[PDB]
């Protein structure tokens, strides 16, 4: 469940089928945005996990697993940034802010796209009788 | 550094080693 | 004799245990005492014939 | 697996069934590629565009013009097209603090128009999105409780009125909404 | 050196004393050795046989000791019988006969094999479960489910059933089935459908879901998430009552109704108060059962489930008269367990004596002792749940500035249902004759329960009004719950 | 300060529940009890059943106790200059404990194996050293384990209480017999009671014959020790609870209990140590010089109980017969032991930093006050409470010891008091914390 391996798949496809050059940049920016999002998520989730662990409600192995993922994310981000350096000369100072912005933009886009599916679950749950034009017919 | 099970195993191992040394010496003295 | 008077004055203001609490106290402490004593006595008794046979 | 088109330069997964994460990621990559093909400079800056903003503002003004002319049907259509164009033809790397307030400002007018027209579920979902994306104001809970009363959900309406009064206790409309909600709920239980 | 028993003259007395010191006290102790429950009888009259059979399927030491004592005493009486000579009471063949290596080999076995193996087993078994009462893999799965949870996705009952179907405790029971099979069995239970052959597994997992849902609620409150907590409570209600969540569910949870008639005929009766508004025979004609001996049972069930109502609620601090910055207050609720049939009694009629807090050091040192003295809640009416459950109310507090649960939920179990008894049957809603001025109405007879919730966080260091939100939901029925807002006026 | 990589048990990252705690305590106790019953290998009635001499537990906990007391004395005399403001000097002191204990174990094992009666003639000596070293290190690790958080409390107290209870039970249910002319008689009280009741077939005579038993333990001592145990258990619940309230964070109300046994078994221990030391010194001095005016004055040892000496005057009374024999000795010894206990308790509370001044300082530091009194009077209120409590607790402990030694129980009052206090500590901790 990640966009990490999809970039590698596109890369192996490019090494054989001669795809365009901007698709690589697109996949790279997507991987960078996902890494930034996951880093912020872990930074915001750490204290709650710590409290659940101290209270004795989560176990002993999950804490070590979380602490390992904390640095695995940093390693992944460093590798992504090195690859960004390799792909374009002198594109490391701006890549970070570009990813920092596309993260929020695509999160907002997904949140706005979800309302079309959110609108029918409430109909099914509340047993609404909606005709055309969105009006109610009791 | 050391777990409780390690301490229990060390204790039981030392005890059984002493007892086995005793019984081995006794049987060796009895046979020859 | 004043020392005994102060001692009794202090003992008056104390909080002696009632029957319902004293019952729990004696039950728990007696259970612990018997639990340690029986274990010690059994370990002391079992090892006499073993120490005869081995040594 | 995933196949790569040649003339359109769009990636599509040719598998029989795919997960949701893979599909949304392929869609995001397609959006980024379609933006990069259009934007010329290799070192693109997060600075927003100009012609796109001009077109969006023109569409929104053409939609707002119909309110003065008292046509409440095509105004909503023009506002919806403006919002759709803003969400579609805008690159992802543009400034977020400039991309969000325009969406809020257009969605507020779309909400007002949908509420005046008679559609309550679409307005309720727009209010819910606008409130969950980081806008909490007493002018939101009033309309949300209004919709929840219009489509007969009284516990949620009472909770919304209470949370609205817990932010601006000096409001004069939330109190009337709370009175009406309490009356409807007392008739509902008794 | 010791001298072991050579003629069997000393060990009988020792064994006799050892047997007496164990037999005597056991025989002595063997010689030495508030809430009305109305559904305990009506529950066993509606439970199907397939659940009765499931719930059915899933002193000699004193006598033998006395016989051994008699045998030992007979053997003792049948016997014939200067420097010190010490001796031991144990017999001689135990140490000098052909059974001399047997003792040491049994000792070395019981010391080297049975002790470490059993201790390691106990340690590995006690180190795998969580303090709440669920497995470690189950808690890991719940945490991993709540970590990557998209806030755009709306929570329902199907989502939480899908989350529950991945519990590791379901795999230990039946290592052959798959999580899809568990989800299918849960859907079949909720929708009141027949499984055919896996009923004994369906009942098992459904009875197990209790601890899993409690742990999920705990974790969801730990992650400061309100929608998932509310969904978990609603799913617990649905699992207990065996009914899917719909708008008109308080009236479908009743024992014997037919949905195909009630749903299609009437469309305005959604609660139990609206139902008891109607007459006695109109209720039967609406619910479509037309059987008096069968209508009385459903009318006895519909008028004995508890609904709550507040009388007074505020923040209290022990030993003071107001809330000051950085103090430790708690919540004090005065609720009134009422029936869906009784009219409303005004708050002014309460004599104000039951609402005031006592001011004494023994009472303000621990303010929960008076709450811990109420009777337990009776057994609930759930004919479809396999086991037998007691009622419960899960109360959780959140904030109004952002809307996040800020503490783990408190679960109360002691409350008085005195207002639901049958002696106060004059207090009916359909009489409409101002029953407060009645010959049998004495406002000192109605009991007012209390609920106290520790806050777990001190008051803020600033000065102002800070609003909260308290929710007290049940976990068995679909009754009327509490949802109130209150503010602490930090005044300094 | 230095760097040392020594084996040590790590504390649990989370609080251990009560069941695991109890099970670990029981397992450690069983291991310790089994370790002390197995004899050594190379060494050449029982002669090894009474004391732990000739077993793997020769040294036992003695080096641990000596290191503890020497470093406690060094801390009390204020030469380490410990400061609780840092979290490194505490670990330095903790590792000093161990680096002293290990070298003391080595030295004591060397001395015992080179001077003791095991034998002067290399491999056998190496094995005899390694056995004792390994056993002492195991005991130290086990104590550290029980103290780190896996056990109900300390290890030394548990081991001492277990030894006391084991002695009390072995004095009553001993299966061993003794044949001296008349016949075989059980060395226990209950065992011999049932035996004489069953086999003698003369019940009226056997009852008196087994109830008194001038030569061996009897049933009267069992009844007396049960009564004294119950009384001591009753006097443990006494406590003075004064009400306190907080001023920093309002709404914190509680009580501060001031027990009766405030010093908790220390003054009687000091008195016993002093009496044993002075008796041994007088005995050695009388042994060295046969007759001298001062030596004849201090004590005249004879058949070992001295006569017409100060050691005789401070010699304990074993039974009521000795008390009725000389009233002056009793009327001096009772007052002497009671006054010594009271004075020792007062000096101990004054020295150990539990004086009312230090309690008032802690109250001022935490911010608490007394409920119905002012802020500037906490010291004046504790002065009227704590000293009397300590003095009367010492006097009561002394009186209990005297009565227990007089009524002739199966165990001295000091040992029963120590065991009861140790077990009541665990009970009170489990009740306050909350656990099965």
């Amino acid at each position: 469940n990640d966009a990490h391996d999809l970039y590698f798949q596109i890369k192996e496809m490019s090494e054989n089928e001669k795809i365009h050059e901007k698709v690589l940049k697109a996949a790279l920016l997507n991987r960078g945005a996902e890494s930034v999002r996951r880093s912020l998520k872990l930074k915001e989730l750490a204290p709650q996990i710590n409290l659940l662990y101290k209270n004795g409600s989560i176990g002993e192995d999950y804490w070590k697993r979380f602490e390992t993922e904390v640095k695995l994310i940093e390693l992944e981000f460093k590798d992504t940034l090195q690859e960004a350096e390799r792909l374009q000369p002198g594109w490391v100072q701006l890549f970070v802010m570009v990813c920092k912005e596309i993260c929020f933009n695509q999160a907002l886009s997904r949140r706005y796209q979800s309302i079309l599916k959110r609108k029918e679950v409430c109909i099914k749950e509340w047993e609404l009788k909606i005709n055309n034009d969105g009006r109610l017919v009791n | 550094r050391v777990d409780p099970l390690v301490v229990l195993f060390l204790a039981v191992g030392f005890i059984f080693s002493v007892v086995a040394l005793h019984v081995i010496s006794k049987v060796a003295g009895k046979l020859f | 004799v004043e020392f005994v008077r102060e001692g009794t004055q202090f003992l008056a203001k104390c909080k002696k245990p009632d029957l319902k609490e004293y019952t729990k106290i004696v039950k728990a402490v007696g259970i612990g005492f018997i639990a340690v004593g029986i274990i010690g006595y059994a370990i002391k008794l079992i090892h006499i014939p073993i120490r005869y046979v081995i040594v | 697996t995933l196949e790569y088109n040649a003339n359109s330069k769009l990636i599509t997964a040719s598998d029989a069934v795919v997960a949701l994460s893979t599909e949304t990621n392929i869609d995001q990559i397609n959006v980024l590629t379609t933006s990069l093909i259009g934007e010329t400079n290799p070192n693109f800056t997060p600075q927003p565009n100009e012609a796109l903003s001009k077109m969006i503002k023109g569409l929104f003004e053409s939609g707002m013009k119909n309110l003065q002319q008292k046509k409440l049907n095509e105004a909503l259509k023009n506002v919806s097209l403006a919002i759709e164009m803003a969400q579609r033809k805008r690159a992802p790397w543009e400034a977020f603090a400039i991309q969000l307030p325009e969406l809020h400002f257009m969605l507020r007018s779309k909400i007002d128009l949908c509420l005046i027209l008679g559609k309550h579920l679409e307005a309720l979902q727009d209010l819910d999105f606008l409130l969950g994306t980081g806008l909490i104001q007493p002018d939101v809970f009033v309309r949300k409780a209004d919709c929840l009363l219009k489509l007969r959900q009284w516990e949620e309406a009472r909770a919304t009125c209470e949370r609205g009064l817990a932010l601006a206790p000096e409001d004069m409309k939330l109190r009337a909404l709370l009175i009406e909600t309490a009356r409807n709920l007392a008739e509902y239980n008794g | 050196n010791y001298e072991y028993d050579e003629a069997s003259e000393t060990w009988p007395s020792f064994i006799l004393t050892g047997l007496l010191m164990v037999v005597g006290p056991m025989t002595l102790l063997q010689i030495y050795q508030f809430n009305e429950e109305v559904f305990k009888n009506l529950n066993e009259e509606y439970t199907s046989d397939e659940i009765k059979q499931f719930r059915r399927k899933f002193n000699i030491i004193i006598i033998v000791g006395w016989i051994l004592v008699a045998i030992l005493l007979q053997r003792i009486n049948s016997n014939d019988a200067q420097s010190t000579s010490h001796g031991i009471a144990l017999p001689r063949f135990l140490v000098d006969g052909s059974a001399s290596p047997l003792l040491v080999v049994c000792y070395v076995a019981l010391l080297g094999l049975i002790l470490p193996y059993f201790v390691s087993r106990w340690w590995a078994r006690t180190q795998s479960y969580t303090k709440k009462g669920i497995h470690n893999v189950t808690a890991s799965n719940f945490v991993s489910n709540l970590v990557n949870y998209k806030p755009s996705e709306i929570v329902t009952t199907d989502l939480i059933l899908h989350w529950l179907s991945f519990a590791h405790e379901f795999k230990q029971f039946f290592p052959d089935l798959q999580p899809t099979d568990f989800e299918k069995l849960l859907q079949d239970h909720i929708n009141r459908r027949d499984s055919g052959k896996l009923n004994n597994a369906k009942f098992r997992i459904v009875a197990k879901c209790h601890s899993l849902l409690h742990g999920l609620l705990d974790i969801a409150c730990g992650f400061r998430n309100l929608d998932i907590a509310l969904g978990a409570i609603n799913t617990f209600k649905c699992i207990v009552q065996a009914v899917p969540l719909t708008p008109n569910c308080q009236i479908l949870q009743l024992p014997n109704v037919d949905k195909e008639h009630f749903i299609t005929k009437t469309g305005d009766i959604h609660t139990l108060g609206k139902l008891f508004t109607l007459e006695d025979a109109k209720i039967g004609e609406v619910l479509g059962i037309k059987d008096q001996a069968k209508l009385n049972e459903t009318l006895r069930v519909a008028s004995h489930i508890p609904n709550l109502k507040i009388i007074k609620a505020d923040f209290l601090v022990p030993g003071e008269n107001q809330v000051t910055p950085s103090s430790t207050p708690y919540i004090s609720l005065k609720v009134l367990v009422r029936s869906a049939k009784q009219p409303l009694i005004p708050t002014s009629l309460i004599p104000e004596e039951n609402l005031t807090e006592p001011q004494d050091f023994e009472s303000q040192r621990d303010p929960f002792a008076m709450m811990s003295k109420q009777p337990l809640v009776p057994y609930s009416f759930a004919p479809f749940f396999p086991t037998k459950r007691r009622g419960s109310w899960c109360c959780l507090v959140s904030s109004q500035k952002d809307g996040k649960i800020l503490q783990t939920p408190i679960i109360i179990e002691k409350l008085s249902y005195k207002n639901l008894n049958d002696d106060k049957d004059f207090f009916d809603k359909r009489i409409k004759m101002d029953l407060t001025k009645h010959e049998k109405f004495d406002i000192n007879d109605w009991e007012i329960g209390t609920i106290k919730i520790p806050l777990g966080q001190p008051a803020p260091e600033t000065v102002g009004d800070f609003f909260f939100r308290v929710i007290v939901k049940s976990t068995d029925y679909f009754t009327t719950d509490l949802d109130i807002t209150m503010n602490m006026k930090v005044r300094d | 300060p230095f760097e040392s990589f020594l084996p040590e048990v790590i504390a649990p990252e989370r609080k251990v529940p009560y069941n695991q705690k109890l099970i670990w305590t029981g397992v450690s106790l069983l291991i310790f009890l089994i370790l002390g019953q197995i004899p050594l290998y190379g060494i050449v009635l029982r002669a090894m059943l009474a004391s732990n001499r000739g077993t793997l537990l020769e040294l036992g906990v003695s080096p641990i106790i000596t290191s503890s007391m020497i470093f406690q004395f060094l801390q009390g005399t204020q030469l380490l200059q410990i400061r609780p403001e840092s979290k490194q000097d505490r670990e330095l002191f903790q590792i000093a404990q161990k680096v002293c204990a290990i070298i003391l174990i080595l030295g004591q094992a060397l001395v015992v194996v080179m001077t003791g009666n095991y034998g002067a003639p290399l491999p056998i000596c190496l094995l005899l050293i390694f056995q004792l070293m390994f056993a002492s290190l195991i005991v130290m690790l086990l104590d550290e384990l029980l103290s780190k958080g896996y056990g109900l409390g300390s290890g030394i107290s548990l081991f001492t209480a277990t030894n006391i209870a084991e002695q009390i039970f072995w004095r009553a249910f001993a299966p061993t017999t003794v044949n001296s002319g008349r016949g075989k008689e059980f060395e226990g009280a209950v065992i011999a009671f049932f035996h004489l009741l069953a086999v003698r077939k003369d019940k009226k005579r056997a009852l008196v014959e087994a109830f008194y038993r001038t030569n061996l333990p009897n049933m009267f001592q069992v009844l007396m020790t049960v009564a004294i145990f119950l009384f001591v258990l009753y006097l443990q619940g006494f406590r003075y609870e004064l009400p306190i309230r907080s001023t920093k964070v309002r709404g914190q109300i509680g009580i501060y209990p001031i027990k009766l046994f405030y010093t908790s078994n220390t003054p009687i221990m000091l008195q016993s140590a002093l009496t044993s030391n002075i008796f041994l010194i007088s005995q050695i001095l009388f042994q060295k010089y046969p007759t001298n005016p001062l030596i004849r004055l201090i004590g005249v040892w004879g058949i070992q109980m001295a006569l017409s000496g100060l050691a005789y005057y401070i010699q304990p009374l074993m039974s009521l017969s000795e008390a009725l024999l000389d009233p002056i000795k009793t009327i001096v010894y009772i007052t002497f032991v009671l006054g010594s206990c009271a004075v020792f308790s007062k000096t101990w509370i004054e020295i150990s930093g539990t004086s009312p001044r230090d309690i008032a300082k802690q109250f001022k530091d935490q911010g608490m006050v007394i409920n119905g009194k002012r802020e500037t009077s906490i010291y004046r209120e504790l002065k009227k409470i704590i000293p009397t409590a300590a003095a009367f607790g010492g006097a009561t402990i002394g009186a209990l010891s005297v009565g227990s030694d007089l009524l002739g129980t199966l165990g001295s009052g000091a040992s029963i008091l120590m065991a009861t206090t140790t077990i009541y500590g665990y009970y009170e901790a489990a009740a306050k914390e909350g656990g099965f």
